[PDB]
């Protein structure tokens, strides 16, 4: 079905009353006083803004931000260098170089993320079979140097040891959906 | 909120009030308890030049009366 | 100060998305579509998903289709807010922008609660949908929809019966229907000239046959008619959101075929089959058969199209993307004849123009 | 023509007002009685000295003093 | 001399302000910042070239209407004359003549611009 | 003491400009569902000083294609005229009592145009020249109506002196006799000063900041404060002419206070109007202000010539 | 009437931060006065107030410290100082501090 | 929510229609932010029998 | 008291001015500009901080590279940065501009605005939340707050 937006049904009915009304629309700007009144109404409403550093925007557990490399509750490193977080990374941001650890364990000697190539898509954390790399809540990690945004294993593990108290909760909230 | 505009409006108003009261009081102070004379025509200028030359001091705003 | 010739030299958001897509998989290539038209994100990935589904001979389930059309109409309201308010900024009226970008922030909260991204949510996948929407979200969409009518009424009160808006849009950008068809326009640029055409009606793709709405059509091809058409498309998208909320059936959100769509996170931790399938899906892909398609949807700008070419491999061989805005910009020179710099500015704003899809 | 003016009061009411006010400005001076007191008031204003006149001995209607009965009584300007 | 003084004061304010604006800050001049804007790219020609004006007839008739203003403006003094009928008729004639000229221009499409 | 009078007339007007900028931003904010500046001061009562200081620390631009003489001289002229326009203003007792104040205002503004019109030429560039020619068109549009409106309004005052309007309005306003002339005067004050919807010379979406695209520093700041000073001047003129406040020879500060109130109202109205409407077109402005305002203006001038006569209301020459 | 009641509410706002010292310490430092309920204090100094009668961006807020790790954040404040236990509650991922 | 009942009147008159019911902001009519856990359902092809991939 | 202390406080003042009033440019190329608009929008209002746009680069103190920078659009960016009058700052916004981003390996992309303009502050995201861009802008404010120019001039 369709409908017309600017098609007059039919014309040619005018008397002195309608002429007066149109001539008073003109010469008084009556359809402009309505815009003035609208903007005046908006002057007396509560503004939608927030004192940002002190009160902030609402986010959800699914929110995907800064990355982190997680650990088990035993402190054991949770990644195993299965090397598919970089298989699927559609920006080729992730590199891995892996070896046995001298304990006899599949673990990494390298986990880099050029966060200037990352598109923050979540594919790595929904591809990891062990919930090792995640995309956490921190969106406030701006820098004054390009080289700082090129991460490695130690920075990601620092993030994990920092944000575990948040990431564990976000995961607890969002699983049963993923 | 909209009452957070009243500070700037208040500075603006206190600043727009001064040019008037200031001019009035400066006029009264120089000319002396009197509005500053308007001389739109040559007759008023004649009156003021007269009152200057009556004073004994070259000031048109002493207003010598019936003590003469 | 009046224009005798227009030569748009686009090429300044040309990256090479099509070649990179040829080098990526079908899932790796999805966020490019979010990033092509970057104010109508979920519709682009809806088109891509539909095309890959057609190549796979697979359909998603009811719930996924319903939430897909829901978020498609949400994208329509996004981009129509964007277009209308940017057009107004260009013409001089700046308050609708600030009034409606709050509503867009609420919509971004919907995106960020469903996905984890305000804008570039890779939520519409080929096999249905990634993640089921959380508890307590349809209530919020309802609470938004019940008041968005008032918001759009405020904007329409400001600048429909106005004189400056009318004098600045009326008899501007006039297009004949034959000229529109030959130049290759689509969507609103057709319906403003009075061509009864909408793929949501003629070539319905998810559930649009199952939901009712009206298509606004214009009698003059001026900017004013195809402004009111956008306003009424926003209202009708709201009408459809009402229905999509009132019926959102239970069930799986992605295709229950683990050779195309990945399994549940716990199913890939007790079963070996589903782990194999996780592995191959997330490292190699799913090997769509050879062939080709052209699939088109009503993007909020017009006919967003994708011509995919394939092979037994897990990657695409060619993926051209039709951009509504390409042909509009081609017709810019025709529409600006006897007009001025300001009217040309308004004509740019009227096409619902965005260059990630044009240059791409 | 009544229909024409009915149409013009809707479309283009700015020129209707203009012609109406033009004709009114031209016609209303002809109508009022107060129109004639304007020249009389402009005449009454003494911008220049009324120069006295020599008593020939044949000037009865001319006064001998400011506040005599004779001369133009300006009481029509009062309580106009 | 009061008015001369006020104007000199404003003049010297403006000039002292420009002096400060120029000799207080720091400068790093080079040819790529001192060349005309034209929105990121370079100009294809000079700006000291013809800009066709499409309201020139409107400009000239504005000049003539300015003279009409100059003729109408003595009216506040013309009203304190004793006649108050000759001035009425003559001002009526002047305004009506100007309106007639405006109407002729309007009908002949002089107020429209040269497309 | 005349120099102290100059101070008391000039420095508060500059603070008024500076805080009008704040008021503009905050009113437009709250109309736009946001809070404007509330950070740099308590409620943002230092942002104007910050802007000024930052503008006077930036390096000025002396381009190569420019004509440096006109370039530097145009903002000078702009501010000088904006600040000399406040001179004869009776609030109620003026600084300079002229007998032809309105002609002084008219000529001063018609000369204020030349700041825009020479800065645009001197700044050798395209959008600059566009802004200049748009200023030419704007002035062509509004000057005739401004003059004939003002003539018709003072045709019941009896003089061009601004101080006589106070006695003309001792028992009434000139808005009820002349509300149509007041409408058209308001919108011509809106076309003058290059204020929205009749901006059309720094029309950021049509032109990229016309007649200022090549100006960066304190010169641009001078243009800015000239505009925001002429706004208050025109509101002061509207409220001296039509919205005549109470004189009360014993209480002149009452006149000053009511003048303040009405001027603030009308300036806030300018800001309101910026927030509400879109922009005209500089040919649509001509069509409006020739084909609607000038007919009615001439007709009402005829009316206001007839009216002193057929009502016996010819005013006095002093 | 209600004007008097909002004036009373403003008086309470002015007079619920200690005194003039404590009021200016919050007003020059956060540009707000709105009083709420103290949810809890952190191990650095942060305060984490709450007032659910406001709308859904201001029902929760922070008042930072003046020294976190020897940095003098009395003026130089940043959102990176909210630790993760309170980040989750402040960005409204929970109703559970 | 707090508009002192006369400013509410002013804005509802200048606008043209009641907006205290249809507000731009959100106070308590929104889905809250910590929720119960779900139990997501399971589509067909989980039949456990009479379900061979060659048939579907 | 001391000339060095007076110089320090004067520099604090000039930094306060340039920090409380930094006028960005209407220069946005891609999706990231939408989040810049959202920062301009009511919720995260920039004019609250004295950060209002100006269209001309000469009436501007900072430029925000909100989008993908291509080989065809780099001369224009550099012309604009040049035309900006010093003191001037740059904010690279988004992965496409910090580095090459999702279009790093393509034929028509410069792999960072670092190669064309000197960046003061990098904001990551695809897109960066306007919350995050705002954080980066306040971080640039903090960077201006510690410039110590007149101090070192005295110490020359
Ligand atoms: C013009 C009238 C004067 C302004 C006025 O008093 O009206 C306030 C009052 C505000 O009404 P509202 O919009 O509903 O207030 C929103 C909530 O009350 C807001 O609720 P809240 O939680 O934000 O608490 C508000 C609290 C906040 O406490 C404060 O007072 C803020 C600090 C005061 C300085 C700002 O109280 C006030 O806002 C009192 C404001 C009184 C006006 C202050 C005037 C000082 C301006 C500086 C001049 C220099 O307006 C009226 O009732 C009369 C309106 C007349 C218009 C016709
Ligand atoms: C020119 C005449 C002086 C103009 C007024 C200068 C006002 C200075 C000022 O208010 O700074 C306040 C500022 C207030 O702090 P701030 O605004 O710079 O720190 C940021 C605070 N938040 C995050 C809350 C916005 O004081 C200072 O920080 C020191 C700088 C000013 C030192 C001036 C020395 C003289
Ligand atoms: C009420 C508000 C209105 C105020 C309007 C008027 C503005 C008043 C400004 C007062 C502050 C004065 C300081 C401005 C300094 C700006 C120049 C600057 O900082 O550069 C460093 C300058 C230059 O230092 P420099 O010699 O080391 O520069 C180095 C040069 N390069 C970059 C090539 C290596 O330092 C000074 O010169 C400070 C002394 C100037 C004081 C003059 C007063
Ligand atoms: C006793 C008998 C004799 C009596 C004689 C008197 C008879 C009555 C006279 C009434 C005349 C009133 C003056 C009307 C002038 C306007 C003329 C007009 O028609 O409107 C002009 C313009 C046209 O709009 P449009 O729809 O395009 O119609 C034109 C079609 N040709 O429309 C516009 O101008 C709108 C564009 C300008 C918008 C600017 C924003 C205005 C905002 C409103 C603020 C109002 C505040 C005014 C306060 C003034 C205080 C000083
Ligand atoms: C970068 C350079 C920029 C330069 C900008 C120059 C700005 C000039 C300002 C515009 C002036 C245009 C109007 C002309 C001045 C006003 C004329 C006037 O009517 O008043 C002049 C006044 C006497 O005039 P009047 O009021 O009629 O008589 C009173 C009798 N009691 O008293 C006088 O007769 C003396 C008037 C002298 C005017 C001084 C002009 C200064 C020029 C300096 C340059
Ligand atoms: S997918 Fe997970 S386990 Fe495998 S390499 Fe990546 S982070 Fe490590
Ligand atoms: S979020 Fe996406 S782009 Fe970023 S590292 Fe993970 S897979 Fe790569
Ligand atoms: S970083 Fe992401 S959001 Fe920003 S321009 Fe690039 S693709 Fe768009």
């Amino acid at each position: 079905t369709y409908k017309y937006v600017n098609k007059k049904e039919q014309e040619s009915e005018v008397d002195m009353k309608s002429a007066t009304d149109n001539a008073a629309r003109i010469l008084m700007w009556t359809e402009l006083i309505r815009g003035l009144g609208m903007t005046l109404s908006y002057l007396f409403r509560e503004p939608a803004t927030i004192n940002y550093p002190f009160e902030k925007g609402p986010l959800s557990p699914r929110f995907r931000g800064e990355h982190a490399l997680r650990r088990y509750p035993s402190g054991e490193e949770r990644c195993i260098a299965c090397k598919l977080c970089e298989a699927i990374c559609p920006a080729q941001a992730i590199t891995i170089e892996a070896e046995p650890r001298a304990d006899g364990s599949r673990r990494t000697t390298r986990y880099d993320i050029d966060m200037t190539k990352c598109i923050y898509c979540g594919f790595c954390q929904e591809a990891c079979p062990v919930d090792a790399i995640v995309e956490g809540p921190n969106f406030e990690f701006s820098t004054e140097t390009h080289e700082e945004l090129l991460y490695n294993k130690e920075k990601l593990l620092n993030n994990g040891d920092k944000w575990e108290a948040e990431i564990a909760a976000n995961i607890q909230a969002d699983y049963l959906y993923r | 909120m909209w009452f957070e505009i009243l500070p700037g409006l208040a500075i603006m108003g206190v600043c727009l009030v001064i040019p008037g009261v200031s001019t009035a009081y400066i006029h009264k102070f120089t000319n002396g308890g009197k509005e500053k004379r308007v001389a739109r025509v040559q007759y008023q200028w004649y009156l003021m030049e007269r009152d200057r030359r009556i004073s004994g001091v070259n000031r048109y705003y002493v207003s010598k009366g019936l003590e003469n | 100060e009046m224009v005798r010739k227009c030569d748009p030299h686009i090429g300044l958001l040309h990256r090479g998305t099509e070649k990179l897509i040829e080098y990526k998989t079908y899932l790796q290539a999805l966020p490019y579509f979010d990033r092509l038209d970057y104010v109508s994100m979920m519709c682009n990935e809806q088109a891509y998903s539909i095309a890959v589904e057609k190549l796979l001979n697979i359909q998603p389930p009811p719930r996924a289709q319903w939430i897909r059309v829901l978020f498609g109409e949400i994208t329509r309201i996004l981009n129509h807010i964007m277009a209308v308010t940017t057009h107004a900024l260009d013409i001089g009226a700046m308050t609708p922008f600030f009034w409606m970008f709050e509503e867009r922030e609420k919509m971004f909260e919907f995106y960020e609660r469903v996905s984890g991204a305000r804008m570039h949510a890779a939520y519409i996948r080929p096999g249905g949908v990634h993640q089921d929407l959380p508890l307590g979200l349809l209530d919020d969409i309802y609470e938004f929809s019940k008041n968005f009518s008032l918001r759009i009424d405020e904007v329409e009160e400001m600048l429909t019966n106005n004189r400056i808006w009318r004098n600045r849009t009326v008899d501007i950008g006039v297009v004949t229907a034959e000229d529109a068809l030959n130049y290759g326009f689509s969507g609103v640029m057709l319906r403003g000239s009075g061509i009864q055409w909408d793929l949501r009606k003629t070539q319905p793709y998810d559930v649009y046959d199952q939901v009712e709405f009206d298509v606004p059509i214009g009698s003059r091809g001026d900017c004013y008619d195809r402004y009111l058409c956008r306003v009424e498309e926003m209202r009708q998208s709201l009408r459809i959101i009402e229905q999509c909320l009132n019926k959102m059936p239970p069930g799986e959100i992605k295709v229950d075929d683990a050779k195309v769509s990945p399994p549940k996170r716990a199913e890939m931790k007790t079963s070996m089959e589903s782990l194999i399938h996780h592995f191959k899906l997330y490292t190699e892909g799913y090997q769509v058969p050879p062939g080709a398609t052209y699939t088109a949807i009503e993007a909020p700008k017009g006919e967003f199209g994708v011509y995919l070419v394939s092979d037994g491999s897990s990657r695409p061989y060619r993926c051209k993307i039709k951009a509504p805005g390409f042909a509009h910009l081609a017709g810019l020179d025709k529409m600006s004849k006897g007009h001025m710099l300001a009217d040309v500015v308004a004509i740019i704003g009227t096409q619902d123009i965005v260059f990630g899809e044009i240059d791409r | 023509i009544s229909a024409f003016l009915k149409n013009a009061w809707a479309k283009e009411p700015v020129l209707v007002v203009s012609f109406s006010v033009w004709g009114l400005a031209i016609i209303m001076p002809m109508i009022s009685p107060y129109t004639k007191y304007a020249s009389m008031i402009n005449k009454a204003t003494p911008y220049n000295y009324p120069v006295p006149v020599r008593d020939d001995g044949n000037m009865p209607d001319v006064p001998s003093h400011p506040q005599d009965p004779l001369g133009p009584s300006l009481d029509w300007l009062k309580n106009l | 001399m009061n008015l001369y003084t006020v104007i000199f004061i404003n003049i010297l304010l403006s000039l002292t302000l420009i002096l400060v604006a120029f000799w207080l800050p720091q400068m790093n001049l080079y040819s790529e910042k001192a060349n005309p804007y034209e929105c990121g790219f370079d100009p294809t020609s000079s700006a000291r070239l013809p800009f066709s004006m499409k309201f020139f007839l409107v400009a000239i008739t504005f000049l003539l209407f300015d003279l009409e203003i100059a003729l109408l403006l003595p009216l506040p003094w013309a009203i304190q004359t004793i006649k108050t009928s000759t001035m009425m008729i003559m001002a009526f004639i002047l305004v009506t003549i100007l309106s007639l000229g405006l109407a002729y221009e309007w009908t002949q499409k002089g107020l429209e611009w040269t497309e | 003491m005349f120099f102290i009078n100059i101070l008391t007339l000039l420095v508060p007007i500059l603070i008024a400009m500076a805080f009008l900028t704040l008021v503009e931003r905050k009113i437009l904010g709250y109309m736009q569902l946001r809070k404007g500046p509330n950070i740099v001061g308590p409620y943002g009562i230092l942002q104007p000083f910050a802007d000024a200081m930052k503008l006077f620390m930036k390096e000025p631009m002396r381009p190569l294609t420019t004509s440096m003489s006109l370039f530097i001289i145009a903002p000078t002229l702009s501010l000088t005229l904006a600040l000399s326009l406040w001179v004869p203003l009776p609030m109620p007792h003026p600084l300079i009592n002229l007998n032809l104040g309105i002609l002084f205002i008219l000529a001063t503004s018609s000369l204020s145009v030349y700041s825009i019109l020479w800065s645009g030429w001197a700044s050798n560039s395209k959008y600059s020249l566009f802004g200049a020619l748009r200023a030419v068109a704007q002035t062509i549009s509004y000057e005739v109506t401004m003059a004939i409106i003002l003539l018709s309004v003072l045709l019941m005052n009896g003089s061009y002196s601004l101080q006589t309007l106070i006695t003309t309005q001792e028992h009434m306003w000139l808005l009820l006799p002349a509300w149509p002339m007041a409408m058209m005067w308001f919108i011509s004050t809106l076309a003058e000063t290059n204020r929205a919807p009749f901006d059309l010379t720094e029309g950021e979406s049509e032109l990229v900041s016309g007649f200022n695209v090549e100006y960066a520093a304190g010169p641009f700041a001078l243009f800015f404060m000239a505009e925001y000073t002429n706004i208050i001047l025109m509101n002061a003129l509207t409220t001296i002419i039509f919205l005549g406040p109470l004189y009360y020879i014993n209480l002149p500060e009452l006149y000053s206070t009511n003048f303040m109130m009405e001027a603030l109202l009308l300036s806030s109205t300018f800001l309101w109007i910026r927030a509400s409407y879109p922009r005209f077109r500089y040919d649509q402005l001509m069509h409006l202000l020739w084909k609607n305002f000038l007919p009615l203006t001439l007709a009402l001038c005829m009316w206001h010539i007839s009216l002193p006569i057929f009502t016996a209301g010819v005013p006095p020459y002093m | 009437m209600e004007l008097v009641e909002v004036l009373k509410r403003g008086v309470q706002q002015v007079t619920g931060h200690g005194g003039l010292r404590g009021l200016l310490r919050v007003f020059f430092r956060a540009n707000d006065i709105r009083i709420g309920t103290l949810v809890g204090e952190d191990k650095y100094g942060n305060k984490y107030y709450e007032d659910n009668k406001q709308f859904f961006g201001r029902h929760r807020w922070v008042i930072y410290t003046t020294e976190m790790n020897g940095k003098n954040t009395f003026w130089d404040v940043d959102g990176s100082m909210v630790p993760p236990e309170w980040h989750r509650w402040l960005h409204c991922m929970t109703d559970d501090p | 929510a707090s508009a002192t009942r006369v400013i509410q009147k002013l804005r509802n008159w200048a606008s043209g229609q009641d907006l205290q019911a249809k507000l731009q902001l959100r106070y308590q009519e929104i889905a809250k932010r910590t929720q119960p856990p779900p139990k997501l359902p399971v589509g067909p092809s989980h039949k456990l029998s009479n379900n061979y991939y060659c048939t579907r | 008291s001391r000339a060095e202390y007076v110089v320090t406080k004067l520099d604090d003042l000039i930094n306060w001015a340039r920090r409380s009033s930094l006028w960005p440019m209407t220069f946005g190329l891609a999706c990231c500009a939408v989040e810049m608009m959202h920062m301009a929008a009511p919720r995260y209002d920039m004019d609250r901080f004295g950060v209002v746009f100006r269209a001309s680069p000469r009436q501007a103190d900072v430029m925000i590279v909100a989008g993908t920078l291509t080989n065809k659009m780099a001369p224009a960016l550099r012309k604009v940065y040049d035309q900006m009058p010093e003191p001037r700052y740059v904010v690279s916004m988004g992965s496409c501009a910090n580095g090459g981003g999702y279009y790093h390996y393509s034929y028509s992309v410069v792999r960072g605005c670092d190669r064309i303009v000197p960046v003061d502050i990098y904001v990551p995201g695809c897109p960066p939340t306007a919350e995050a861009l705002l954080y980066g802008i306040l971080q640039l404010q903090r960077k201006i707050k510690r410039e110590q120019k007149l101090k070192i001039w005295y110490r020359r």
